[PDB]
DNA sequence: CATCCGTGA
């Protein structure tokens, strides 16, 4: 709230750097951010506007500024966003897929909830395909690696 | 395990069990060291596990109180004048008084040496106190440790950390074919060995008038006699070889208390856990880096770290509703060769060889009257061979298993032998296995120095001393100042001492150095044995002084030097090693990790009943299990197909692995997975 | 420059990842084409129009893989994404 | 000695006389 | 490779072999060709030889920590009923030999093999991916062994001596070839120092210039060296187009070398280079004379001379405490830095008193293993010992382990041996779990573009302006600055760029801008650049691991939570504060931060300090 | 800068012999006795008992009534036995003795060519009522071979195969007295020593040896 | 099984590979083979030299590029063979501008040298060299202190005499699966010689004199071995 | 910002 979103990134990374330094443990500062990205992907709602937006609610920014401009376009009030920081537990908490959810912790708690919501879960993660028996949406699972036809150069040919 | 096993194990301090507190409510304070533990409970054996500090072993000389709390023995001081009187005291009243330290110089009267002596007081607090204040002192140097524990020579060497393991390790020794007392003792190893039970000691005084291999007859002073069984080849609770061999000969004058007949792990009533053996503290290309193991052939050819291991083979014939589970030699086809090794009754008879696969114990059972193949139907038509309604339920050898059938213990419900309820016929057959040392087996000597055997060199290949002698253990330099353990190399130096014996100059009168030494051990012979109590015993100062007093060999030859060094050739390129090498012998102990044990795989086999997915552990012939934490793994490097196939097709698809099965053997491409059953276990455990 | 590459080394990664995209990719590349080679041999003994055999000399008693991953390094193959 | 009680080998002890009680 | 026990293979690739027992007529069936691998019958020994070949398999060892906890291997059959595992991946498992398992599974689909081969084949994984440091490094009897031949030895047999008199020059040797002959016919040791004309390695980059004018040196082109017989036969093995290196083989250098050529030459170079070291390690740790005796350690001679200066120092305190004129909390806090000074003068003691012929020393001072403080403990003392409440006992062990610790202090020593167990196994508790938490967070963080094309980044501080003049590298360089790619081209004072925008900084693409003078470059981030779904590839720069640009679909999420926690044992702040700074806790320090630049105004009480700040601009 | 034809002398004692061998290489006299002492340990032949049957026993883990040892300990004592036998083939030998007493090596009954060097070794203390007739057999090898080897083959049920170690040689050592004197007088002289198990002699083992290694490095002279 | 004997060749190396050696005796082959054929076979060097415009080492010879150094270990590597065992002279004398070689020296009956095309020194204009060299025979190397006293006082140098004709030998013991025996040993071993005799010679004579020093032990009784 | 219940380690 004094500083803004880009310098609490700086100050958490340098922190956490520090303790790992001390005991003499490298890490490259690149591996941190990764995990400290994860945490400010997600904006509060002061005011409701026109948009469906719960207020008191933690809605990805992606989401936020998708759905203000359909609703700018529409021609009602945009929801009034204010940055918010979570810790890593709350934030796999409220990750969109329910299964990777209570795959993780509160199993009870994800279920009354998600059952309650009707969620409906688009298949498309790590911890989702996985439990599925998917190929996994990473490395050689993906479709661009995935969907390759090989063949001969035409100047190969059999004898 | 071994005579120690049991011992260690009668006696434990556990604060778990109903009444008492469970593993997730106790905190930090329950676990660590308490200072009134002194001489009551042990503050070095306890597991190294999530158990730590909820399990320990009761202190040597503590006893038990009518109202269940821990009294301990201390000497009572009347006035700076030591008294042989003992009385018992209890944690909290010892407390209100005063106890000094056992190895306090003490007058040959009685009295203190020195004013101001070293104090014990409540709450763990030490001061120098004036002798005109001293209440009581302490029993024995060795006093606050337990059994296992005293057995660790140079303990006071060895860092907390490494003489716990050092202690825990002991437990898990093997006994040998035949076993030898350790040229290094503390002298624990005797009362050890004959409150352990695990031996045959002499009720009332008299003489042998009889002795064999299977029992000992002793002949009393008021003429009446007893008779001692020799426990031999009985298969103990984990699989060791408890073996009983009468010491004395026949004739001989015995007393009251005395061993006449020990058992496995034991040399004329002593704790024999290990083998003495000629160590190396060198690198040596490799092979025992990392806290492994090299070993001489020799150890291979004369049998010195070789076990027997006994198994227990159980089945049995019930009454179904098909008919009845009976026991023959007739078994649906089989050819003669398989059933060559049985007797009439479908038993192996005693003395055979047992490969894994082979049958035991021929037993065949009516199998369900439901319609046989059509495809089967015709294939019976042609060869014509009407099929029998009794299925295949023998009792066949499990995978790794093997050795010579030493037993047969047959129960028949015929022979009016009491059987539970639907049992007819149940059959025990006993294999033993005469296991030799090999690679992967875990070794250690009394000092938490643990390890697996790596290589075990051709007698030829070892590291030798001058007059050819090859060395039987090579252990690393790299691993002993990390664990503070230099225990080890003390037990190396007055090992050799031990061995070669010694002598000290008397000439110009009795040395300063060995001054302190009883007269006693002045003079030694080769392969002498000796005592380092904790807490007492030998001193560097002599030590090093006994390593110049070192007996030549026979060709008149010294080995090593006042350093405990010597000179090595390497029995590889044949130049002499450039530096000395420290030589000597340790106490090496087999312990129960070993690989024919440990070692498993599993292609397809049994499968879960309600998640499908692949059983688990060696004796279901289950496989790996791939957790949460190896799927990490699999995710970080992106490698789907094996991460999907280790789920799927390898895993709980009905349809998958057997599709891959048959993909495999037929020599084409391993079709696409499909769905997890388990993931439809889940879809319906929801609904 | 370097030592003949033994076993399961050869052909060297190196020269193999510059005729490919990404490390993922090769994969993909080289497995499907180990699948054709095993059909062949398969379809052959009792089906007609299977795909090219192996471009390459086969080993005596060489894996599929090990056939495709040579003819790779070979530039015999062509690279679709 | 050590433990000269039963009828036991000789181990040989460096020490200070322990003669409290027998364990 | 990996040695694979000839009867853990047979049901690994059992139906394999049942397909090729068929094949060959050994069976008639599958059903008896089952029947024939199950009773072991001589045949398929054979058969099973064949049907391993270049099958890789993989080799896992839990705790699975970070990635390169299963790694895939060359499956070698082999008698005996143990799995064989190569020297240098014990690094990566954390693996030793005191009784540890590991699981092995065995890839079947043509993928899956594919990716054991390319993607888990030890032999491509040489790098951490948290550090891009080498762990398929020289480690134990490897670094000590080489350590020995390197080192320069003033005055051994067979140095080099100028001519004078009538004796002509002493030392100096035609060929590599020669000084062999020489030292085994016991002349020339090959620790001395001396001169040879060498025809098979390129010189110093300074002397090639000097030489040839890098004219570009060619095998067959000789040069005068002034080394050791046995730094010639180490570089033999970098080998040939690899500059020389005239130094000894500290741990430090040598992960300097391999991490040189983990940059420029190719991997299956590194790979085959390495294991030419661990080869010559260990025949060398043999002739090293590497041996601990009661003799080669030794306690100092200023043993009880010193102790007693500190126990005199220490008896006025206790005195000046009698007297009531320190406080209880001083008292201790005093005696604390006493024999904290003492056991330093314990250290230097030995240092000195040890000959550099020490092998207790040789393997501490040469990077092998082990610590000087744990030299101490065992020569010296072991020094104070920690209370129930962590605190340090006023009470000092005095006592070496050489000279054996007293009974009392084996007591308390115990104590804090026990509760470092009990931690130890706590902390990794603790640490597992973060870890899962962390992975949990960053499972839809995927590489799924080649670039963002943003033009934000985030300011590095590049060195430290030196008062004096001249520079100071940062010490955040490495950690920071050096795998980023840049996001705005890197200018000097001049209109001269120096770094380009979408380069990946290297080495020397840091000292070229640390010689140019510019302190402060801007670089893509993760945080920074912005994409649909998970991060870009250029952005995050250059995998630590390939030491090249990242992959499009590498799962950086969940190696960045690998390489977050698997160090994370090693902690004392502490571990507490790492899982309070990535769940977001309002701390417990809790200091105050300004809401407003401005003149600070301190206004200090005895009962509670007050911060006042008048705003620089305005304000109030 | 000289040349001379090497000896090899001998300086005897009745279980062991030091052989000197002179003038040798500089720095060549201890890769030359480590190649010998590598050959006797490993690959001299020599004889063996290989399997043994007893009345009344199936298995090596049981005991003969009246006996003090058991068959293993009795299998164990019969490992330090020294025999040398000059038929190539298996031989059977015979072991007879019954009533109070002890029985030794020396009531054992070798046949033709098989000979018994150490007659005070001690088998089994017999007990009154304790009977013990045994049954032995002997074979020519080289090396160490373990029982294990034995029992496929086709072995009776009776038998009990026990471990060979048909290595006659006892214990090997050298040490070199290399004259480094600064001139052409440098060379080195070998003191081989070798100890045997009264089953051959010292010499009769460094013979075998050589005969050996000669058959072994005529393979570098013969040409392509 | 018979062992065999293998050959991988280059112009003045090879590399042999011996298999299959009964389990163990790879390694008593392996050191015992190597020393032979570095010490064991006979050739001839230079034992001494003596310069003309030399009173002393650290000065440079008058009109020579090379320090006196540089051209003693140039001198080591000419590989000579003698005829007789009694030490015998050769003179190499020229001046002028020009590079110097080992086909300008001037050799003895019966005294052959074998790479006329080595490289010795560049002499410069008024650049005069006059050498005189002493060629003996041996075995193996000997140093330069014990051959101190073989030349005339007035400029004697003592050079490292470097007799045998066998530069640098290596070996490696793998282990080769014979039967179901994965025990047998291989040995790979790498031999480089010099240009005055073949690798696959040098092998035979240092193999034919190894065969000598196990006769001694065999002609005792010429019991037992197979092969 | 500090307690009470439920949920993990
Ligand atoms: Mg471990
Ligand atoms: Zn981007």
């Amino acid at each position: 709230r004094v500083q803004g979103p880009r310098e609490v990134q700086i100050h958490l990374v340098r922190e956490v750097q520090e303790v790992y330094r001390a005991q003499g443990v490298s890490i490259h500062d690149k591996h941190i951010e990764v995990i400290v990205r994860q945490m400010l992907r997600r904006v509060t709602i002061i005011d409701s506007g026109s948009t469906e937006f719960l207020p008191g609610s933690l809605i990805d920014r992606a989401e936020f500024e998708a759905e203000n401009r359909r609703v700018v376009a529409e021609g009602g009030e945009p929801a009034a966003g204010r940055p918010v920081l979570m810790g890593i537990t709350k934030a796999s908490l409220a990750t969109d897929s329910w299964l990777s959810a209570a795959s993780f912790q509160e199993t009870t708690r994800v279920l009354t909830d998600a059952a309650i919501n009707c969620r409906s879960d688009k298949l498309n993660g790590l911890k989702e395909n996985v439990i599925i028996g998917k190929l996994i949406p990473a490395g050689t699972g993906i479709n661009r690696y995935r969907n390759i036809a090989v063949q001969p150069t035409e100047e190969a040919r059999a004898a | 395990n071994n005579p120690l096993s049991g011992l260690t194990h009668k006696r434990r301090l556990s604060a778990l069990g109903p009444g008492g507190l469970s593993r997730e409510r106790a905190g930090l304070e329950v676990r660590d060291v308490h200072p009134s533990h002194y001489g009551r409970m042990c503050p070095i054996e306890t597991p190294e596990g999530p158990n730590i500090g909820l399990i320990g072993s009761l202190s040597v000389y503590a006893r038990v109180n009518p109202f269940g709390f821990i009294e301990t023995p201390y000497r009572k001081v009347v006035d700076g004048v030591v008294s042989d009187e003992i009385v018992y005291l209890t944690a909290d009243e010892e407390d209100r008084h005063v106890v000094a330290q056992a190895n306090s110089p003490i007058d040959a009267d009685g009295r203190f040496v020195e004013p101001r002596v070293l104090v014990r007081r409540k709450a763990g607090e030490v001061e120098y106190v004036p002798s005109s204040e001293v209440d009581y002192m302490d029993v024995s140097p060795r006093q606050m440790v337990s059994v296992a524990t005293a057995m660790i020579p140079f303990l006071e060497h060895d860092d907390a950390n490494r003489a716990l393991m050092g202690a825990n390790m002991q437990r898990q020794a093997v006994p040998l074919v035949r076993s030898e007392a350790p040229l290094v003792g503390t002298g624990m190893e005797l009362r050890a060995a004959i409150d352990a039970g695990d031996v045959v000691v002499a009720e009332e005084s008299g003489v042998i008038e009889e002795v064999s291999a299977d029992y000992i007859t002793v002949m009393h002073d008021n003429g009446t006699r007893r008779t001692y069984r020799m426990r031999k080849f009985a298969r103990s609770n984990h699989g060791t070889c408890a073996n009983q061999c009468p010491i004395v000969d026949a004739g001989d004058r015995v007393e009251a208390g005395q061993v006449i007949a020990d058992g496995p792990c034991t040399d004329d009533g002593e704790m024999a856990l290990g083998k003495n053996l000629l160590v190396a503290i060198m690198p040596w290309e490799g092979h025992n880096y990392e806290d492994a193991i090299i070993l001489s052939n020799r150890l291979v050819e004369e049998d010195v770290l070789t076990s027997i291991h006994i198994e227990e083979h159980e089945i049995d014939a019930r009454d179904t509703k098909l008919g009845a589970e009976e026991i023959t030699r007739d078994i649906p086809n089989i050819s003669d060769e398989v059933l060559a090794d049985l007797d009439e009754r479908g038993i192996v008879r005693i003395g055979a060889e047992v490969r894994d696969g082979d049958i035991l114990v021929g037993k065949v059972t009516p199998k369900g009257e439901t319609e046989l193949t059509p495809e089967e139907r015709l294939l019976r038509a042609i060869f014509g061979e009407k099929a029998r309604e009794v299925r295949d339920t023998s009792l066949k050898v499990p995978h790794g298993e093997s050795g010579k059938v030493i037993g047969i213990r047959v129960f028949s419900r015929e022979d009016e032998d009491e059987l539970p309820a639907g049992v007819n016929e149940l059959v025990r057959v006993y294999v033993a296995q005469k296991r030799k040392i090999s690679d992967g087996d875990k070794l250690a000597g009394r000092h938490g120095n643990k390890g697996v055997i790596g290589k075990i060199l051709p007698v030829e290949d070892m590291p030798f001393l001058a007059d050819g002698t090859p060395v039987d253990i090579i252990l690393n330099t790299h691993g002993v100042p990390r664990r503070m353990n230099i225990g080890q190399i003390l037990e190396t130096h007055l090992g050799w001492c031990a061995h070669s014996g010694w002598k000290v100059d008397a000439a110009k009168g009795v040395p300063d150095w060995a001054a302190r030494l009883p007269d006693e051990l002045l003079e030694a012979q080769p392969n002498a044995i000796v005592s380092t109590p904790v807490f007492d015993g030998a001193q560097e100062a002599e030590l090093q002084g006994l390593l110049s007093c070192t007996l030549p060999n026979r060709d008149g030859d010294v080995l090593v030097d006042a350093d405990g060094k010597a000179m090595l050739f390497d029995g590889r390129s044949g130049e002499p090693f450039p530096y000395p090498v420290t030589v000597g012998y340790m106490y090496i102990m087999k312990l129960h990790h070993l690989v024919d044990d440990k070692i498993h795989a599993r292609s397809t086999g049994p499968y879960s009943m309600i998640t499908q997915q692949p059983l688990g552990g060696k004796a279901q012939f289950g496989g790996q299990r791939f957790g949460e934490m190896e799927c990490w793994a699999m995710q970080a490097y992106g490698a789907a197909y094996t991460l999907q196939e280790l789920l799927t097709i390898k895993s709980d698809d009905t349809v998958g692995r057997v599709k891959v099965y048959e993909a495999i053997v037929k020599g084409e491409n391993i079709p696409e997975p499909g769905i997890p059953e388990s993931f439809k276990v889940l879809l319906k455990e929801l609904q | 420059g370097y030592d003949t590459p033994l076993g399961i080394t050869n052909p060297p990664i190196d020269e193999l990842l510059d005729r490919v995209s990404s490390k993922y990719a090769l994969v993909i590349y080289a497995a499907k084409r180990a699948r054709q080679i095993n059909d062949y041999y398969n379809q052959l003994g009792e089906g007609i129009l299977e795909y090219v055999g192996p471009l390459v000399e086969p080993g005596l008693q060489e894996k599929p893989l090990s056939i495709a991953l040579r003819e790779i390094h070979a530039d015999l193959l062509e690279h679709t994404e | 000695s050590n433990n000269s009680v039963p009828g036991a080998p000789n181990r040989v002890s460096f020490a200070k006389l322990r003669e409290p009680l027998e364990v | 490779q990996c040695g694979l026990p000839k009867l853990m293979a047979l049901e690994l690739f059992k139906p394999f072999v049942m397909k090729r027992l068929v094949d060959l007529n050994h069976a008639q069936n599958i059903k008896s060709a089952k029947r024939m691998v199950e009773r072991q019958r001589p045949q398929v020994w054979d058969v099973l030889e064949e049907v391993i070949a270049e099958h890789p398999v993989l080799l896992n060892r839990a705790p699975t920590l970070h990635r390169l906890g299963i790694q895939a291997f060359e499956p070698m059959l082999v008698e005996g009923k143990a799995i064989q595992l190569h020297p240098l991946v014990c690094e990566a498992f954390n693996a030793d030999f005191d009784g540890d398992q590991m699981a092995v599974h065995l890839p079947l689909s043509a993928e899956a093999q594919a990716e054991a081969r390319i993607l888990m084949l030890s032999s491509n994984n040489i790098l951490s991916p948290a550090s891009g440091r080498p762990l398929a490094m020289p480690r134990l009897d490897m670094v000590t062994g080489l350590y020995y031949l390197t080192t320069e030895v003033p005055g051994d047999t067979g140095e080099y001596q100028p001519a004078s008199g009538d004796h002509p020059e002493t030392g100096v040797y035609s060929s590599p070839a020669e000084a062999i002959m020489a030292a085994d016919r016991g002349v020339l040791s090959v620790r001395a120092k001396i001169k040879v004309r060498l025809t098979q390695l390129r010189p110093p980059v300074e002397i090639e210039a000097e030489l040839f004018g890098h004219s570009g040196w060619q095998p067959g082109d000789a040069w005068m060296a002034e080394t050791t017989l046995g730094r010639v036969m180490f570089n033999e093995l970098l080998p040939l187009g690899y500059p020389f290196v005239n130094k000894q083989m500290h741990k430090k250098v040598q992960a300097a070398i391999i991490n040189d050529l983990a940059e420029r030459y190719p991997m299956i170079v590194v790979a085959q280079t390495v294991d030419k070291l661990k080869d010559a390690g260990f025949y060398w740790a043999t002739r090293s004379g590497v041996t601990v005796s009661m003799a080669d350690v030794l306690v100092p001679p200023r043993k009880k001379e010193i102790l007693d200066h500190y126990e005199e120092r220490a008896d006025k305190v206790e005195k000046q405490f009698q007297r009531g004129a320190l406080n209880h909390d001083e008292r201790n806090e005093a005696l604390v830095e006493i024999w904290k000074e003492a056991t330093d003068e314990v250290g230097q003691a030995l240092r000195e008193h040890y000959p550099d012929d020490n092998p207790i020393i040789t393997i501490v001072d040469s990077g092998a293993t082990g610590n000087f403080t744990q030299t101490r403990t065992l020569a010296g003392m072991k020094g104070l010992v920690t209370n129930p409440k962590g605190e340090f006992i006023p009470r000092p062990v005095k006592s070496s382990f050489r000279e054996g610790l007293t009974v009392l202090e084996y007591f308390i020593n115990t104590h804090g041996a026990r509760k470092g167990l009990a931690d130890t196994a706590l902390r990794t508790a603790d640490s597992g779990y973060l870890t899962r938490r962390l992975v949990d967070v960053s499972q839809d963080v995927i590489v799924r573009e080649h670039d963002c094309q943003t033009e934000r980044g985030i300011v590095v501080e590049l060195a430290e302006r030196a008062p004096d003049g001249t520079l100071i590298r940062d010490p955040y360089i490495e950690t920071s600055a050096y795998a980023r790619t840049l996001g705005t081209d890197a200018v000097d004072e001049a209109g001269n760029v120096i770094v380009e925008r979408g380069q990946d900084l290297g080495d020397p693409e840091i000292d070229a801008l640390l010689a140019a003078g510019i302190t402060q470059v801007k670089v893509r981030s993760v945080l920074t650049c912005a994409t649909s779904t998970g991060v870009c590839a250029t952005c995050y720069g250059r995998s630590m691991a390939t030491g090249k640009l990242v992959d499009i679909g590498e799962a950086v999420g969940i190696v960045a939570a690998q390489s977050i926690g698997e160090p994370g044992t090693q902690l004392t702040g502490g571990l507490p504060r790492v899982q309070e700074l990535f769940e977001a806790r309002v701390p417990r320090g809790k200091a105050p931060i300004a809401d407003v630049t401005g003149r600070v105004r301190l206004e200090d009480g005895e009962r509670f300090y007050k911060i006042t700040i008048v705003p620089d601009d305005g304000g109030e | 800068i000289s040349q001379r034809p090497t000896l090899s002398e001998d300086v005897l004692t009745d279980n062991r012999s030091q052989f000197v061998i002179e003038p040798l290489e500089p720095g060549f006299g201890y890769t030359l006795g480590n190649s010998l002492r590598r050959t006797l340990l490993s690959s001299i032949p020599g004889a063996a008992v290989t399997s043994i049957r007893i009345d009344g026993v199936l298995h090596e883990f049981t005991t003969v009534p009246g006996v003090k040892e058991d068959v293993t300990e009795i299998i164990l004592n019969l490992k330090s036995l020294v025999v040398s036998s000059e038929e190539d083939e298996p031989v059977t030998m015979y072991l007879r003795k019954q009533g109070p007493g002890e029985v030794t090596a020396g009531d054992i009954v070798p046949p033709a060519g098989v000979t018994v060097h150490n007659p005070g070794m001690h088998i089994a203390t017999l007990n009154d009522k304790g009977k013990l007739e045994v049954e032995l057999v002997v074979e020519r090898g080289r090396g160490y071979v373990p029982a294990v080897q034995n029992r496929a083959s086709g072995a009776e049920i009776g038998r009990i195969p026990v471990d060979s170690i048909y290595s006659p040689v006892l214990k090997v050592t050298y040490k070199v007295d290399a004259t480094r004197v600064e001139q052409r007088t440098d060379f080195d002289k070998l003191i081989l020593d070798v100890e045997t198990k009264n089953s051959i002699s010292p010499r009769d083992a460094l013979a075998s040896a050589g005969k050996t290694l000669v058959e072994l490095f005529g393979l570098a002279r013969e040409l392509n």
